[PDB]
């Protein structure tokens, strides 16, 4: 099975900037069966390049495709608002077809660190057997943000969801919620609740935690 | 000058299977590979599968290899697709793609058309309000004069849901995420937003949400709490 990867996972850039994304193949192919989409905020995605290098009808001057063998490059040299998006390469050759993870093109910003908040479970949610515990990272920048839950220094895996806003049209932060959801019998039996940050604009990783009965 | 056509959004309960139509529109039907793809939630693009229409050409991704049914009907020129036992993987918007470009059959190549897509939903739930509650301002949601508060809205269904503050008067520093399909097939989201701390006791905070589907409307005013 060929497999792609790509690189990076956010790619920032300023309107007037140039920056190359980068498509690796697992194997090596011929660079007649790699394409690039583009998908913007909300509509289907669009063909860019064929064939690694071959533009398709329409597209701007400022999309590049190169490369051959394994390792495949897009490039935008004077991006416009309109090219903020995700792009992803894709194998069309063989029987079987293969995407990228994709790669988010965001709008550079200076560095700002995350606030963090953590709210307890109602009282109220607390009769319905349910409890969700929530963490918020507000306004920070860049979009790369590592969140831990950790139940009386217990790691939490699973029983988490994390959803991000888009970036923001004034100061192209992000805000991200993370919610723990535990039964009612699973949380009245521990007390210290507690998620941990990782980001770039914190120089050590904060932890904003409450006791139990406490709050 | 082909156009893509597809089927309406569908929610689907675990287990069963969803069929998907695509018509091609202004163009021929046997001569180009008509290639699905779909997008999960938040996840990257992945290829189900592709076929020549009766020409009979096709291959099925690996992992919905004995999932997958790919076939059409001639006299309608429309093709379908049909996935088998469906989980909460399946949930998605799947895409019917094509390239455009005497009479010969084609399968390796690029996709420039695209259907708008079909939204898939994997789950067993039927419509249902939300639940409101109060995501309560405390020490540890305040920090230097700013407290954070919200309200959480929790297991309804289908989409969407609004919320506001304060009737529409608080739009400053509001932060409403995207809804969430939890494990349990119904969806959630908070809405936040930044205060002055001390605006606690002075100011009144009201969330409003309205989950048309259900005709459930809520006003929850979120208090402060000791935490
Ligand atoms: C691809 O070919 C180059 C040149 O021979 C070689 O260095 C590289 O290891 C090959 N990689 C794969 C994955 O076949």
């Amino acid at each position: 099975e060929i497999v792609l990867t790509q690189s990076p996972v956010t790619l920032s850039l300023s309107s007037g900037e140039t920056g190359t994304l980068s498509c690796r193949a697992s194997q090596n192919i011929s660079s007649s069966w790699i394409a690039w989409y583009q998908q913007r905020r909300g509509q289907v995605p669009r063909l860019l390049i064929s064939a690694a290098s071959a533009r398709a009808a329409g597209i701007p001057d400022r999309f590049t495709g190169r490369g051959s063998g394994t390792d495949f490059t897009l490039t935008i040299t004077r991006l416009e608002p309109e090219d903020f998006g995700v792009y992803s390469c894709q194998y069309y050759g063989g029987s079987f077809f293969t995407f990228g993870p994709g790669t988010q093109v965001d709008v550079k910003r200076t560095v700002a660190a995350p606030s963090v908040f953590i709210f307890p479970p109602s009282d109220e949610q607390l009769k319905s057997g349910t409890a969700s515990v929530v963490c918020l990272l507000n306004n920070f920048y860049p979009r790369e943000a590592k969140v831990q839950w950790k139940v009386d220094n217990a790691l939490q895996s699973g029983n988490s969801q994390e959803s991000v806003t888009e970036q923001d049209s004034k100061d192209s932060t992000y805000s991200l919620s993370s919610t723990l959801t535990l039964s009612k019998a699973d949380y009245e039996k521990h007390k210290v609740y507690a998620c941990e940050v990782t980001h770039q604009g914190l120089s050590s990783p904060v932890t904003k935690s409450f006791n139990r009965g406490e709050c | 000058q082909v156009q893509l056509v597809q089927s309406g959004a569908e929610v689907r309960k675990p287990g069963s299977s969803v069929t998907i139509s695509c018509k091609p529109v202004g163009g021929t039907f046997t001569n180009f590979a008509i290639h699905w793809v779909r997008q999960a939630p938040g996840q990257g693009l992945e290829w189900v599968g592709g076929r020549v229409p009766v020409v009979g050409i096709y291959k099925y991704g690996k992992k919905f290899h004995d999932r997958l049914r790919l076939y059409e009907d001639d006299p309608m020129k429309t093709v379908f697709l049909e996935l088998r036992s469906l989980t909460s993987d399946d949930t998605g918007v799947y895409y019917c793609t094509r390239w455009r470009g005497d009479t010969s059959s084609y399968y390796n190549d690029a996709s420039d058309v695209w259907g708008p897509g079909t939204k898939v939903i994997v789950s067993a739930a039927s419509t249902k309000g939300p639940s409101v509650f109060p995501l309560a301002p405390s020490s540890k949601s305040t920090s230097g004069g700013t407290a954070a508060l919200g309200c959480l809205v929790k297991d309804y269904f289908p989409e969407p849901v609004t919320v506001s503050w304060n009737s529409g008067a608080l739009t400053s520093g509001v932060h409403t995420f995207p809804a969430v399909l939890q494990s349990s097939g119904l969806y959630s989201l908070s809405s936040v937003v930044t205060v002055p701390s001390s605006s606690l006791g002075t100011q009144t905070y009201i969330c409003n949400v309205n989950h048309k589907p259900s005709n459930t409307k809520v006003d929850k005013k979120v208090e402060p709490k000791s935490c």
